[PDB]
């Protein structure tokens, strides 16, 4: 089982690793675009692009499965140790707000890219049918190329040191102290 | 010259990788990525030295935002929102809430290194904590004594009815609430300290007298221990502190051995040669003939160095008596001929071009180094002499004997006598090998306030000079060079027509691998000049 | 010329020790005061004892939870106090000691009391050796500094003065003050220290502030073994240019023996004369001055040099003779008021200092409870028996 | 003549310590009668919590439920896959077909259902980049604790060099004469600085004329410490990049564009070359000099031509 990723999103993931571990920059969680609308726009675009031979049912199934998997996988294999305390703040806020918080309303597509990158290590670690494997990897390829065609409007390189919106914020000294402590 | 500017830049850069990086920078400016300021900053380090090329580039291109430094990254507005109770409007308007600095980002997740101190400085810090803990505990105890003495004085004029009920808040009626807690925590146990401070707080006038008595006898024994430790502290610090103040001089005994060698001096003169040649190639085709010049303002220093050498002759045992005599006469006569001194007039000894090999160059470099060291000694001598002559010892330390009398017992003190002559006799006895070297080190440390750090290895450099002058006669080439210098030196107006034959005859006399040194000497102002022309004539 | 000087010393500020084998030592302030009293300087001086600061009197720079932690912190219950011990960065580089809250309150109260005495106009020079902490951030403790009382003094001066200038002359420069006043225009921060694998790691030639505080942060990185002459050459012209362009109404000076020849984590080669002639030069302008002390890991030299700054602030020249005190055993074998400079290498080259001066000039040509607020309340404290 | 034998006293011994005086002389009669220490979820250190019947220890923040030390749960704390193993779905209710009817209950989510089922049987952990992502960029590597480390970061100095490097020779070389830094061991010549064409080694008689120089970490280009604005050397942290190379990120305000380079590609088939046009290519940089991520075989003539064309285009403005 092998999966390939176009080089732009690989560079985006490597830049994310550098921002978190080296530059100490967590993602701007109060962002304009989140995972739910990413998959909604993906569904709408590839629905109006092609015909309807019966692939819309498996399209909806794939996007719903991705949404649920991102909801229940976000604090398991994503979420660097620096960002764990940031997850803690908004989980405590939602506990005070008496509401249930799921990842897809506040988390951006970079964590979805992280999940896509780490997908083969659980694809190889579970017992699953080969046809479903090929279908999953194929739909992963269409999602990857669709994100490639919309990489400029969705992953724009901006520095938080001088811009209000950069899908990234600089970490404070106290935040780093609690995170690494 | 637009079509020749890139070729000129290629020749100036030289290295291929740097040229490729310059091409990348120019293309970055070309694809509307780099603005004018970043390009100008890049050429500031690229072609900054070339003033003509930089001015042409600025005129041709047409050169006529925030700094955003590496530190102080901008915080998000989410971290700004905290209660800020003690802030009014002006305090919000002066203080920035979105800029924070952390040294780990400055260290780039690598930490920081501290300045390493010599073991004398480390034990000086250790003794600083030894002296700190004792008297810190002592004066905290005296603060507690004065507090309980005020309490007892208030007790002495009150009766039993208010003695039974004397409830007080934490602080014992004073501005501090933790000093007394700390001292009664330190004196007694950890678990008993809580109960004793509790009872003290809620029931005074019964436990306060005995606590005051215990603290007073603790004060007495602590002061006795401090006075006992003070003598040990002082006699240790008298030899620790001045050695700690010496940083370069502590390693000077090995730095002088490692650095006053042939290869280091050859490297340090060839570096000046290539510096001058590259700078003139950049600027102007003719090259100056003067580099690494020494000034000779004092004449008695030569006789002092002769005295040191003479003391070294009568001390060593590795040479024969005719060898020692011939070396001594040669050493005296080299000064008697090269500096045009007709005769050595000392009584307390207890233009012209010279072409020489590398041994004579190292020997003369050793002499110039010793000369400059003794110049550093003598130039501040008129200040240090009045410093130790007017050494106003305080009379209170005279009363209870805290002055450093370690060198005063054996006569290493400098009081009542000129510092330079005493240093000369000290160097004589140091060469004689009966000075107990580290005591002379300490005397030089607290004689010229650690500034005399270059005279620590005077015996070592004297031995090196003697060994180098020993090669002036045993080597056939060096002895023949000296004899042909005897033939050359005549104190007559024969310049500009005889030194070319001298250069040709020493080129034929020496080998290809031997180095030549043009030491130019001037009678007026006693000036010297050494020129490096290594392999400029055999080509 | 003649100027009245206010001294703020607390008899309790020296009774707290940070720990065994600790660089920062508040014990030096008490012998500095003892040397001041023993020199007979009390006849031409007025001295008050500043009251400790309260909870909200300590909150004009730092957050509420940081002051609450600093007040409730105690070495006994440090085991469970771990979540925000690393946050505020306390206990890792700055260990917890008894009397930390009292020490911070005393230092802050002294700082804003000196600032208020400068503001009201009774005294022209304010000296607060009890606290000169400058490494403390908004919610972070570094350099064994917990409360940035210098920021409180600066804003208290700003309550009456339009412009306040902060001058730092020791190594381990104050990054907290520059962080506090990085984007404001009415505060200018000037500092002198070493750079390169150093504990602060902050302060660049490009670090001149952002926004309205652009070109309002002066930072002069130095190297090992800078002597008095080159320190004079790097101090006097840039200080004269700062006063001729920025034109401050008050000066906050952080005196200390960290930049002396003998220091633990220090790196400079300044003698007492080199460390004190700069203070004399900035004092010669005549504008009001606030003096604080929060540097120096050595003790025997720090006490003598602080006595020297006090003496020249009293407009007198102190003799080299050292009278007896109850800490007379600390001083060197010569037992003179003289901090002897070391012989270490002066790697501070003149051309590097010249380039730093030129680019600093190119930056600075653009310059062209709260019931007891406003301070101005101290105990008299005139009955001091520190003379021996 | 230090005497720590008799003058050391008996009440207070060697400092930074205590003695039996505070215990024996303390009578007051005034009251008148399996675990691990590596955190195998983020491979870091800190405050630790561990399970009684599990050797794995985690951090307080490295859990699916984020907990804090101030409100830690009482009693036993026991892991997620430990909930799947030592508790329900492996001790009672044995795993026969629970996976299948999890699809049968969760409304046919089968293409992700097995991953969702394996989610609970998996420890919560920090994000780790996969192996096939890391091998794509050869210039980057994993650090000691699992941090990003490209070619911009200098290797950490050894403890032998960091602490025990004698007294005269400092790491920043700020003290004493050090002529070995001016001579490279590759050829034995002198390191000529880029700005000023002088080694400026000086002399031992006048150490003050010596000017410190440093080699570059990329092209080994010498540079004086006084020519470039810089106080001391660069030994801990990132590699010392001399100001003559291409910066990783530049700023051109127009809001702005970052252009954080492309950090190079290995010699596999991903690195694609196609030189076609030299004038007006608009290749946004990322070139190399010769005698998807598209790179062009640019040369001196093409760069100089397009630079001249752009400066002749812009000189109206
Ligand atoms: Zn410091």
């Amino acid at each position: 089982i092998s999966l390939q990723i176009p080089i732009k999103l690989k560079s985006v993931l490597v830049d994310d690793w550098e921002y978190v571990t080296k530059d100490k920059k967590i993602c701007r969680l109060p962002a304009d675009v989140t995972v739910e609308m990413v998959l909604n726009k993906y569904e709408h675009e590839v629905s109006q692009e092609l015909e309807s031979p019966g692939s819309q049912s498996q399209l909806s199934e794939y996007c719903a499965g991705l949404k649920l998997y991102f909801d229940k996988c976000l604090g398991n294999m994503l979420l660097y140790r620096l960002e764990r305390l940031q997850y803690d703040e908004l989980l405590k806020k939602s506990s005070k707000d008496q509401k249930p918080l799921v990842p897809i309303r506040i988390y951006g597509a970079i964590h979805l890219l992280r999940l896509i990158s780490v997908l083969p290590e659980l694809i190889s670690s579970t017992t699953m049918d080969l046809q479903s494997c090929q279908l999953l990897i194929k739909q992963t390829e269409d999602f990857l190329v669709w994100l490639l065609m919309h990489v400029d409007e969705y992953f724009n390189d901006k520095d938080p040191n001088r811009s209000d919106d950069a899908l990234y914020v600089n970490t404070s000294s106290q935040y780093e102290g609690v995170a690494l402590g | 010259e637009e079509v020749t500017f890139f070729e000129k830049a290629k020749r100036y850069i030289g290295n291929k990788h740097l040229y490729t990086e310059f091409l990348k920078i120019l293309n970055l400016y070309s694809q509307d990525i780099l603005d004018l300021d970043d390009l100008v900053e890049k050429v500031d380090f690229y072609l900054g030295s070339n003033k003509e090329l930089f001015t042409w580039f600025k005129n041709f291109v047409g050169y006529q935002c925030e700094a955003f430094g590496p530190s102080y990254k901008r915080l998000p507005k989410s971290d700004t929102f905290m209660p800020c109770s003690g802030r009014d409007d002006m305090c919000w308007e002066v203080l920035n809430d979105e800029w924070v600095g952390h040294p780990v980002w400055a260290s780039e997740d690598s930490g920081f290194i501290a300045h390493r101190k010599n073991q004398y400085e480390e034990t000086l810090f250790k003794i600083e904590e030894e002296r700190h803990e004792y008297d810190f505990y002592i004066e905290s105890n005296l603060r507690t004594i004065q507090c309980l003495e005020t309490i007892v004085n208030k007790i002495e004029n009150m009766t039993e009815n208010e003695k039974a009920n004397f409830k007080l808040p934490p602080g014992l009626g004073h501005t501090s609430m933790t000093i007394y807690k700390k001292v009664i925590r330190k004196v007694y146990d950890k678990e008993r300290g809580f109960e004793i401070i509790d009872a003290l707080h809620e029931h005074p006038a019964v436990t306060a007298p005995v606590v005051l008595k215990r603290l007073k006898q603790k004060d007495e024994e602590w002061r006795r221990a401090q006075r006992e430790w003070n003598k040990v502290w002082r006699e240790l610090e008298q030899k620790v502190f001045f050695k700690s103040l010496d940083h370069l001089g502590l390693t000077f005994k090995q730095a002088d051995k490692k650095l006053l060698t042939t290869k280091q001096l050859i490297s340090e003169i060839s570096s000046i040669k290539v510096d001058q040649t590259n700078k003139k190639i950049h600027w102007l085709t003719p090259k100056p003939k003067s580099q690494l010049d020494f000034d000779f303002p004092d004449k008695n220093i030569f006789y002092d160095i002769l005295c040191l050498a003479d003391t070294f002759i009568t001390h060593t045992t590795a040479y024969s008596n005719p060898d020692k005599e011939r070396l001594k006469d040669l050493l005296k006569y080299f000064i008697s001929l090269f500096f045009s001194i007709s005769f050595e007039k000392i009584e307390e000894s207890l233009i012209f071009n010279l072409f020489a090999n590398t041994n004579i160059y190292i020997f003369f470099r050793h002499w110039t180094t010793i000369y400059e060291r003794l110049l550093e000694i003598k130039q501040m001598n008129e200040r240090v002499t009045k410093e130790i002559n007017t050494r106003s010892t305080v009379t209170f330390a005279k009363d209870l004997d805290l002055l450093s009398s370690q060198l005063s017992e054996m006569g290493l003190d400098f009081v009542g006598e000129d510092a330079y002559k005493q240093v000369l006799r000290l160097s004589r006895r140091l060469i004689n090998g009966d000075l107990e070297h580290q005591w002379f080190e300490e005397s030089l440390r607290q004689a010229y306030n650690n500034k005399a750090f270059k005279l620590y290895t005077i015996d070592k450099v004297t031995q090196s000079l003697v060994k180098h002058a020993h090669t002036l006669m045993t080597d056939a080439k060096t002895a023949e060079i000296m004899a042909l210098f005897v033939k050359d030196r005549n104190a007559s107006t024969t310049s500009a027509k005889d030194q070319i034959i001298y250069r040709l005859q020493v080129r034929s006399h020496m080998s290809n691998t031997e180095n030549m040194f043009r030491i130019e000497f001037d009678k007026r102002t006693l000036h010297v000049s050494i020129q490096y022309i290594a392999l400029d004539d055999l080509t | 010329d003649k100027r009245r000087v206010a001294y703020f010393y607390d008899a309790d500020v020296g009774n707290y020790a940070y720990g065994a084998g600790h660089p920062m030592k508040p014990h030096r302030i008490r012998m500095a005061h003892s040397l001041i009293m023993n020199y007979g300087l009390y006849k031409k001086m007025e001295i008050y004892r500043a009251k400790p600061a309260t909870k909200q009197e300590m909150c004009q720079f730092h957050t509420d939870e940081y002051i609450d932690f600093l007040s409730r912190v105690t070495p006994d219950n440090l085991e469970m106090f771990k979540r925000e011990s690393v946050k505020f960065n306390v206990g890792d580089d700055c260990p917890v000691f008894d009397g930390l809250y009292e020490y911070c309150s005393i230092s802050g109260g002294g700082s804003m009391e000196g600032a208020a005495r400068l503001n009201r106009g009774k005294c022209d020079v304010a000296v607060n050796y009890a606290g000169g902490l400058h490494h403390a951030k908004k919610s972070e403790a570094s350099g064994f500094c917990y409360l940035n009382d210098i920021v409180l003094g600066i804003i208290e001066l700003l309550r009456y003065h339009p412009r306040v200038l902060y001058i730092d002359i020791d190594v381990h420069h104050g990054d907290g003050v520059e962080e506090a006043f990085y984007t404001t225009d009415r505060v200018m921060t000037c500092s002198f220290h070493k750079y390169g694998e150093f504990f602060p790691g902050t302060g660049e030639l490009r670090d001149i502030g952002v926004g309205a505080g652009k070109n309002y942060a002066v930072n002069v990185p130095l190297r090992d073994g800078i002597d008095d002459a080159t320190y004079r050459s790097v101090f006097e012209p840039v200080i004269k240019k700062i006063m001729e362009w920025y034109q401050p109404s008050a000066v906050v000076l952080q005196c200390g023996g960290d930049s002396l020849s003998g220091d633990r984590l220090g790196c400079f080669n300044l003698s007492m004369e080199g460390h004190a002639n700069c203070v004399n030069y900035v004092k010669s302008f005549g504008i009001p001055m606030m003096v604080v002390g929060g540097g120096g890991y050595t003790m025997r030299n720090v006490a003598r040099t602080w006595c020297f700054e006090t003496g020249l602030l009293n407009n007198v020249v102190l003799d080299k003779d050292l009278p007896y005190n109850e800490y007379y055993e600390y001083y060197g074998p010569d037992y003179k008021l003289s901090v002897r400079p070391s012989n270490m290498f002066n790697v501070n080259t003149p051309e590097y200092l010249d380039k730093v001066m030129t680019n600093i000039f190119a930056n600075l040509e653009n310059t062209k409870v709260e019931e007891d607020s406003a301070e101005a309340k101290d105990t008299k404290g005139g009955s001091q028996y520190a003379r021996d | 003549k230090k005497r720590p034998k008799r003058l050391s006293s008996q009440n207070v011994n060697y400092d930074l310590k205590r003695r039996k005086i505070i215990t024996s002389e303390g009578i007051e009669r005034s009251f008148k009668n399996e675990n691990e220490d590596f955190c195998s979820a983020c491979n870091q250190s800190g405050s630790f919590l561990c399970c009684d019947t599990c050797p794995k220890s985690f951090h307080f923040l490295c859990l699916d439920p984020p907990i804090d030390p101030n409100n830690l749960p009482k009693g036993d704390w026991h892991c997620n896959e430990c909930k799947f193993k030592i508790f329900i779905n492996n001790s009672m209710a044995t795993l026969k077909k629970i996976e299948s009817n999890f699809i049968k209950q969760n409304n046919n989510v089968k293409i992700f259902a097995k991953l969702l089922f394996n989610i609970d049987s998996h420890n919560p952990k920090q994000f780790q980049l996969p192996n096939y992502i890391k091998e794509t960029f050869p210039a980057v590597k994993t650090g000691s604790r699992g941090q990003y480390s490209d070619e911009n970061d200098k290797i950490p100095l050894t403890d032998r060099q960091l602490f025990n490097t004698s007294y005269g020779q400092s790491i920043t070389k700020l003290d004493s004469y050090n002529p070995d830094t001016h001579i490279d061991s590759n050829s034995g010549k002198f390191l000529i600085c880029y700005k000023c064409n002088q080694t400026r080694l000086g002399s031992w008689s006048h150490p003050e004329n010596s000017r410190l120089i440093m080699t570059c970490d990329y092209c080994q280009t010498p540079w004086h410490l006084d020519c470039v604005p810089r106080a001391s050397f660069k030994n801990l942290g990132s590699k010392w990049k001399c100001p003559l190379h291409s910066p990783t990120k530049v700023y051109k305000k127009i809001n702005y564009k970052v252009w954080k380079k492309q950090r190079l590609i290995n010699k596999k088939n991903q690195l694609y070359y196609e030189p076609l046009q030299k004038i007006g290519y608009q290749n946004n940089g990322n070139i190399q000099i010769i005698p998807d991520f598209k790179i062009t075989q640019i040369d001196e003539n093409s760069i100089k031509y397009d630079f001249f064309d752009k400066i002749y285009k812009s000189k109206m403005v």
